[PDB]
């Protein structure tokens, strides 16, 4: 499955995975630390 | 020629009859690359050894709880242990992760560098941590009885037995999980309920497994 | 050639019959490694000797003092040397002798010499069989006596395990349980106290309490592997 | 190595300890004296800690012994761990000051001998006085050897010195530990062990103390 | 080789002769910060200054802390000692900081210009004869001379191990100051009191059982 | 008291807005039973609202006549009056991450420039290389400064230009 993992390394798939990751990280940060208007913690 | 998981089907080229428990089972071709196959071999062995320990412990503690000794079920033993003994679960978890991180990082960096871990850096231990094969460390610490050493056919038979009991124990732990999620009771409670009425007491008569009826 | 544990089997390639008690029994191949075989030989010898001394000790303790249970004989002596003084003396003396034995096990030509009176030492011997001052009046050939030793020792190992498991199930000593079996041969077996079928499991309850006091503490006194008991 | 004595018969000793130092029994399981410079330092450190510990155990025991016998000092019955609170002609302040000045002198002298052997074998004032040439660091001799030893007997005596000194260092470690745990004097600990040795082990006392 | 991770691939810039001469080289550069030899030199200087400053400060924290836990002193906690010392002082903290920044900027600018050109402060006529003793030594960060009264750097037998002791105790002390900071922010007590509370109940008094370090646990 | 802005803990319009939002939520809550799924949701929303208002008033935020928190962008006013966590601290918090992204992408470009087909290493990402550089880009400020001081961050006049320069 060298070719399949080459496909997963393509720009659109890697972009989808990375932005799902970034968006999920931000979403979980905003779930556990809701409404962060200022850096106070 | 060699027993295959699907009789008639030729085995894939990357699964030569060399690894323990090689039955040509790779429909998704996950171990087609050799280095990935070594990684997955060690993963299978670690999973299966942890699952053998887990199935043995669940079975023993279920026997003890079934005959009446002072034992909780496997799904209740963590709470019972940390509350009977005043054990801080965070402390226990971080101690476990410290020790298992040492051990598993040694694992990882012997996989990445097999020649490593035997320089004498840990405590002067050189040959106790060099590793015999991938997934089969060996030595005076991991193989104190020397069963890998000496008889080689016995060693191959033991590799086969290890991987097969490990796959069986992985299936058994998956079964413990599913049986708790379905029947809501212990594994040997499930077994006694099945031995009581083999018919009318099985996965087809929970309403969970088969929702048709 | 030589008598085997199975009169029709072939012994493993690593059991050539040289050792005393070598009857071709290694179905798991634990003694396949030549280095592990020396350690297991020494462990068999010392287990045999400890178990022989211990079985003779329980028997003779049962004969001389039937007033006391050998399983309880640890908490019933009440010696004037207290528990911990005895434990310390035993710890240090056994540490000395077992470290000396261990040093003979690792580097065999190491410790034959007395560390006080240099004139006395042991002759060059085999590991596991010191000789010298340990062995005055060897009655007969040494090989047949090594065989006798290891055979009586395997029997005594099984005999101590039997003492334990017949003192946990019956709660009585070796000869007391033997008389219990002779007074009811068909009802006092472990088959007649226990039975598991697909649907129920009858196990013999332990006659040993789960804990005993012994001077202000509570020693956990568990049955060996209850639950796995039949 | 050789057929020398050993802290563990049959043990493969490290080797850099080859008898040239007194009390060489190969005991270096941490390999602290592997480098010869560190070994040259640790030999002198052992000698010094040893001799001071011998003096210390003497000055802790024989006062305790003379007090339990029943002799008369002003400083009798006062524990070794309480002799600092004792009142003398001077406060401990001035005593430490004088002690440190005098010990600066003599310890820097000893250190000059250690750095450059054969250098501190001469007086500042009375140059007619000197220490005999050919001495080693740790073994000055001369006025430090007035009763006339060191003619023969010297390896026997160095082995004796370092053995008694290791024993005394252990004895002072024991004084500290016993006074911290038992809170009493060391010879009274000996007396309480000789009263009934089977109910007064360290295991027994430490278990009863928790 | 004496690596930080026995099985790691050590970066090639820490295996060079110019880097294996540096004290405490265990191949730790997972971020590649010293791949540039000039940056590695500058960061070795930074490591030495941080390590010596941290050693001095952590000693001044825990030695008087241990001595006030043992009654020999009454020094306040390191997070309180500034207020206490400035309330007993002759000067406000502003003038103190100004004098300190001038006096430290002078010597640190001298050290800076010695890093820029090694052996440059020995330019004759700069100081009043003392510039003679400000050339440093062959090794940067190890100036010697007036900074070496006892002459322990003149051996070439204990020199490598002197270096190693310095850098290792200094890395340890840097970690110790970071730990002082984190333990104050997570416990509100002093470092020696934290040690005492851990030694009286280790299995329930640690960073896993405060509410700060592991909020999920 | 920076620009006529009152703290949100002392402003009455801020409390009015809090009670207004809570009144909206409870007027929605009156329609459902005690513990419904909507009731649970609205009670959680009310708790989040009260917590948000308490946490903004606790953070020393300044409010206007409308009762809304106003941020102080100026360093010097933010650091004098304790408003650095509004715009000043998150400024460097952002710049760290943005330089992280840029430095990692830059290092990836420079690393794949050497290959025979650098273009196919940009549509098909070298994931091990990218992850190595993403992990070791945490020290991007120091590495960027040291690459700036060597003169190797910038290209010289080898860049291309139009005919009138
Ligand atoms: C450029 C304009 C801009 C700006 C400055 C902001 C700024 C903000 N918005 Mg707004 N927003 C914008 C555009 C903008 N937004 C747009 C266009 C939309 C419509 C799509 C929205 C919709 C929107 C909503 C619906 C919400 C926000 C929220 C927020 C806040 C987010 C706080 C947060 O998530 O903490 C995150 C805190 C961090 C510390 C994250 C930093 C990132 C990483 C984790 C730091 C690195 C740590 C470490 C080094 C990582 C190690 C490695 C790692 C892999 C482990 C913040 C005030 C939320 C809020 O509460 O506002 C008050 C909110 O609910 N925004
Ligand atoms: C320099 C070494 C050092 C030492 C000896 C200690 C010791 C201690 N710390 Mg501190 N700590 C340190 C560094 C250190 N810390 C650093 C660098 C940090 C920041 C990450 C912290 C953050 C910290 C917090 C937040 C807390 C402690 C606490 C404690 C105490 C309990 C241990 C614990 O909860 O795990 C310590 C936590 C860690 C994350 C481990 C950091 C240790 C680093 C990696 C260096 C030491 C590792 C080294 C190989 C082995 C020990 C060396 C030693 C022999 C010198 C104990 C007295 C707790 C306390 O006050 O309990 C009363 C507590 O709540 N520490
Ligand atoms: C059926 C199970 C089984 C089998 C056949 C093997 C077989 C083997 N293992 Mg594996 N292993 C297992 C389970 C098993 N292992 C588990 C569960 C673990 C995790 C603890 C490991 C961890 C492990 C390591 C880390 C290493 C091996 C090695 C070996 C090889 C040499 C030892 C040998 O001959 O074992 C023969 C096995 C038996 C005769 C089975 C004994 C039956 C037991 C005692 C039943 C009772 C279990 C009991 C209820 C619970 C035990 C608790 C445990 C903590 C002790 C051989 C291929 C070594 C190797 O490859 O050397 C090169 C090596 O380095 N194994
Ligand atoms: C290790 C094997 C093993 C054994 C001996 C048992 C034994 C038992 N199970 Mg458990 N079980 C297992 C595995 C096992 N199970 C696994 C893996 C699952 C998850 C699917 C379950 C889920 C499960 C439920 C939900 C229930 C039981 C129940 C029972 C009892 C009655 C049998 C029954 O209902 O049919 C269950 C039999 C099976 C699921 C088949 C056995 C496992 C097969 C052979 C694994 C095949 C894997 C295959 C080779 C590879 C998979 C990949 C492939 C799809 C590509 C009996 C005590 C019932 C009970 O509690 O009795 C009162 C019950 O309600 N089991
Ligand atoms: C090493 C060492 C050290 C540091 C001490 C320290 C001390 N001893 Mg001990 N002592 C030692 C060795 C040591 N002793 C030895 C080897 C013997 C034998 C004694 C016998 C001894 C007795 C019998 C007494 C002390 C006392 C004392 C204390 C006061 C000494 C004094 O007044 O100066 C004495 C200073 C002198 C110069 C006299 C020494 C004369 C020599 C020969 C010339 C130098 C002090 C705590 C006294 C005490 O406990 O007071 C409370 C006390 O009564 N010591
Ligand atoms: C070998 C060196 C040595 C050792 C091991 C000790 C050990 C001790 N001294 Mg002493 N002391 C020494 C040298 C030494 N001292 C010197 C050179 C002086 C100056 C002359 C003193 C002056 C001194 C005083 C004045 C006091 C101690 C005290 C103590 C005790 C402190 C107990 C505690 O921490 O609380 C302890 C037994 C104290 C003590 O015994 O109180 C019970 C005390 O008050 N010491
Ligand atoms: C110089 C050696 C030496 C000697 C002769 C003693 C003797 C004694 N100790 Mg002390 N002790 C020592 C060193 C020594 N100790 C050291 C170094 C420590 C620090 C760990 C202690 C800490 C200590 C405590 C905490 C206690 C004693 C107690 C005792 C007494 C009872 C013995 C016991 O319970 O086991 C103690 C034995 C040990 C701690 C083992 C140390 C063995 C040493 C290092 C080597 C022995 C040399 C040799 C092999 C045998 C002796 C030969 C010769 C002296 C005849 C006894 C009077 C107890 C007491 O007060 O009784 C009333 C008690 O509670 N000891
Ligand atoms: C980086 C090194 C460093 C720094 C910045 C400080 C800073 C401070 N120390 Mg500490 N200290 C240090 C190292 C350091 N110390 C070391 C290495 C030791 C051990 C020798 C001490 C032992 C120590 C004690 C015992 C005391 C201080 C005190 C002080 C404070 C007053 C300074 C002073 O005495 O006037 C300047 C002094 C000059 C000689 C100039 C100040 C917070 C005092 C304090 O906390 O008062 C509240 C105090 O009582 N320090
Ligand atoms: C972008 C341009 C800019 C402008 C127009 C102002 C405007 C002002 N600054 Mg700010 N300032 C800025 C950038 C700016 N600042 C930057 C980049 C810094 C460095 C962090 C500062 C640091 C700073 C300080 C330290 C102070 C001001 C102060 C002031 C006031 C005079 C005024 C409101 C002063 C102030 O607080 O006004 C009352 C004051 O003390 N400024
Ligand atoms: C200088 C220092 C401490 C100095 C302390 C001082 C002066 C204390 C002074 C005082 O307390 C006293 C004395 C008394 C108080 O009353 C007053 C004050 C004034 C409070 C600490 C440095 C502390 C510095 C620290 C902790 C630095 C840690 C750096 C690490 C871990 C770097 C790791 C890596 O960079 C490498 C090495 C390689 C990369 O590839 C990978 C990564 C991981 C990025």
């Amino acid at each position: 499955m060298k070719d399949f993992t080459t496909y997963l390394s393509t720009a659109p798939v890697i972009a989808t995975i990375w932005f799902t990751f970034t968006a999920g990280l931000l979403i979980e940060i905003n779930r556990y630390f809701p409404d962060p208007l200022v850096f106070s913690f | 020629v060699r027993p295959v998981w699907f009789p008639g089907n030729p085995p894939p080229a990357h699964l030569d009859g060399s690894l323990a428990g090689d039955y040509g089972f790779d429909p998704l071709f996950l171990g087609q690359e050799p280095q990935t196959l070594k990684w997955y071999v060690q993963a299978e062995l670690v999973h299966g050894r942890f699952a053998m320990l887990g199935a043995a412990g669940i079975i023993l503690t279920s026997i003890g709880a079934k005959v009446g000794l002072g034992f909780p079920e496997w799904y209740d033993a963590g709470k019972v242990v940390v509350e009977k003994n005043n054990i801080d679960f965070p402390t226990l978890m971080v101690i476990q992760f410290y020790l298992m991180g040492w051990a598993e990082t040694k694992r990882w960096y012997d996989f990445k560098n097999p020649g490593s871990q035997a320089d004498g850096s840990f405590l002067g231990f050189t040959e106790e941590f060099k590793g015999l094969e991938n997934g089969y460390p060996g030595g005076r610490f991991f193989d104190p009885m020397g069963l890998s050493r000496g008889d080689a056919a016995k060693y191959q038979e033991y590799k086969q037995k290890e991987v097969k009991n490990g796959r069986l124990a992985m299936i058994a732990c998956l079964g413990f999980a599913a049986q708790y999620a379905a029947t809501g009771k212990g594994p040997l409670d499930n077994l006694a309920d099945h031995l009581a009425d083999p018919n009318h007491v099985n996965f087809a008569t929970n309403g969970v497994s088969i929702p048709i009826a | 050639s030589r008598p085997l544990w199975l009169p029709g089997s072939t012994p493993p390639a690593h059991l050539k019959g040289d050792l005393p008690g070598d009857f071709g029994f290694d179905p798991l191949g634990l003694g396949a490694n030549a280095e592990s075989l020396k350690w297991f030989k020494e462990s068999e010898l010392v287990h045999s000797r400890w178990a022989m001394a211990a079985v003779a000790g329980i028997l003779v303790q049962e004969i001389v003092r039937p007033d006391v249970f050998w399983y309880n004989a640890g908490k019933e002596v009440e010696s004037p040397l207290g528990p911990l003084g005895l434990l310390a003396v035993e710890f240090f003396l056994m540490h000395w002798v077992e470290v000396r034995r261990w040093q003979d096990l690792r580097k065999p030509g190491s410790v034959d010499q007395d560390p006080i009176f240099s004139q006395y030492k042991l002759p060059p011997h085999e590991v596991g069989y010191p000789g010298g001052v340990f062995a005055p009046f060897i009655p007969g050939d040494l090989a047949e006596l090594k065989v006798k030793e290891i055979k009586n020792g395997r029997l005594a190992m099984l005999a101590f395990v039997g003492f334990v498991m017949a003192a946990q199930v019956t709660g009585k000593g070796p000869i007391a349980a033997l008389q219990e079996h002779l007074a009811d041969p068909w009802g006092t077996t472990i088959f007649s106290k226990a039975a598991v079928v697909p649907g129920q499991a009858v196990a013999p309850p332990c006659k040993i309490p789960a804990s005993v006091s012994y001077k202000g503490i509570e020693i956990p006194t568990p049955c060996f592997l209850q639950g796995l008991w039949p | 190595d050789a057929a020398l004595p050993s802290w563990m018969p049959g043990a493969d000793l490290p080797g850099y300890l080859n008898g040239t130092l007194p009390g060489d029994f190969g005991f270096d399981p941490l390999y602290l004296g592997q480098d010869p410079v560190k070994l040259k330092w640790y030999a002198q450190a052992e000698l010094m800690n040893a001799r001071f510990a011998m003096l210390a155990v003497a000055g802790i025991l024989v006062p305790e012994l003379l007090s339990n016998i029943g002799f008369s000092w002003p400083g009798a019955g006062v524990a070794w761990y309480d002799a600092g609170k004792f009142e003398y002609f001077a406060p401990a302040s001035s005593l430490f000051g004088v002690q440190m000045l005098l010990f600066a002198w003599v310890e820097i002298r000893r250190y000059q001998d250690f750095v450059k052997p054969g250098s501190a074998n001469q007086d500042p004032i009375f140059t007619n006085n000197k220490l005999p040439d050919g001495n080693e660091p740790g073994y000055p001799g001369g006025i430090f050897d007035p009763f006339g030893w060191s003619k023969g007997d010297i390896k026997s005596l160095k082995l004796k010195e370092i053995k008694n000194g290791r024993l005394a260092m252990l004895a002072f470690a024991g004084f500290i530990g016993q006074a911290y745990t038992t809170g009493t004097t060391p010879l009274k600990n000996l007396s309480t062990h000789l009263a009934d040795p089977w109910s007064t082990t360290v295991w027994q006392n430490d278990l009863a103390r928790l | 080789r004496q690596s930080w991770l026995p099985g790691s691939q050590i970066p090639a810039h820490l295996d060079t002769p110019a880097a294996q001469a540096l004290a405490g080289n265990f191949g730790f550069d997972p971020l590649g910060l010293g791949k540039d030899p000039v940056a590695l030199r500058w960061y070795q200087q930074a490591e030495l200054i941080h390590c010596r400053t941290a050693m001095a400060g952590v000693a001044g924290i825990l030695i008087p802390g241990l001595l006030t836990k043992a009654g020999a002193l009454n020094v306040p906690e390191w997070y309180d000692a500034g207020k206490v010392a400035i309330e007993n002082s002759f000067a406000p903290w502003g003038s103190l900081l100004a004098v300190q920044l001038f006096l430290c900027g002078f010597v640190e600018a001298k050290r800076w210009q010695d890093i820029r050109k090694p052996g440059s402060q020995g330019e004759p006529g700069s100081f009043l004869g003392f510039e003679a003793s400000l050339k440093g030594t062959s090794e940067l960060g190890y100036p010697g001379g007036p900074f070496d009264p006892l002459g322990l750097s003149k051996e070439a037998d204990k020199w490598a191990d002197w270096k190693l002791k310095e850098v290792k105790n200094g890395r340890l002390a840097m970690l110790a100051f970071l730990g002082f900071v984190a333990q104050k922010y997570a416990t509100g007590a002093g470092p020696v009191d934290n040690l005492a509370a851990h030694l009286k109940d280790p299995w329930h008094v640690n960073y896993a059982t405060n509410g700060v370090s592991l909020p999920f646990l | 008291d920076i620009a006529g802005l009152t703290p949100c803990s002392e402003s009455k319009a801020y409390a009015k807005l809090e009670k207004k939002e809570l009144k909206t939520l409870e007027k929605r809550l009156k329609q459902y039973e005690a513990d419904s799924a909507p009731a649970v949701a609205l009670k959680a929303t009310m708790e989040r609202t009260k917590a948000r208002f308490a946490n903004y008033a606790k953070a020393g935020l300044l409010c206007g006549n409308d009762g809304l928190p106003h941020l102080i962008a100026d360093p010097g006013l933010a650091l004098k009056y304790g408003h650095a966590g509004e715009v000043f601290i998150p400024t460097f918090g952002f710049l760290y991450v943005a330089g992280y992204i840029g430095y990692v992408g830059r290092q990836y470009l420079i690393a794949v420039k050497g290959e025979a087909k650098p273009t196919d290493k940009e549509i098909i990402i070298d994931v091990p290389l990218a992850t190595k550089l993403a992990w070791q880009g945490a020290g991007w400020p120091l590495a960027a400064v040291q690459e700036l001081q060597r003169g190797t961050l910038l290209e010289k006049e080898e860049n291309i230009t139009v005919s009138p320069r």
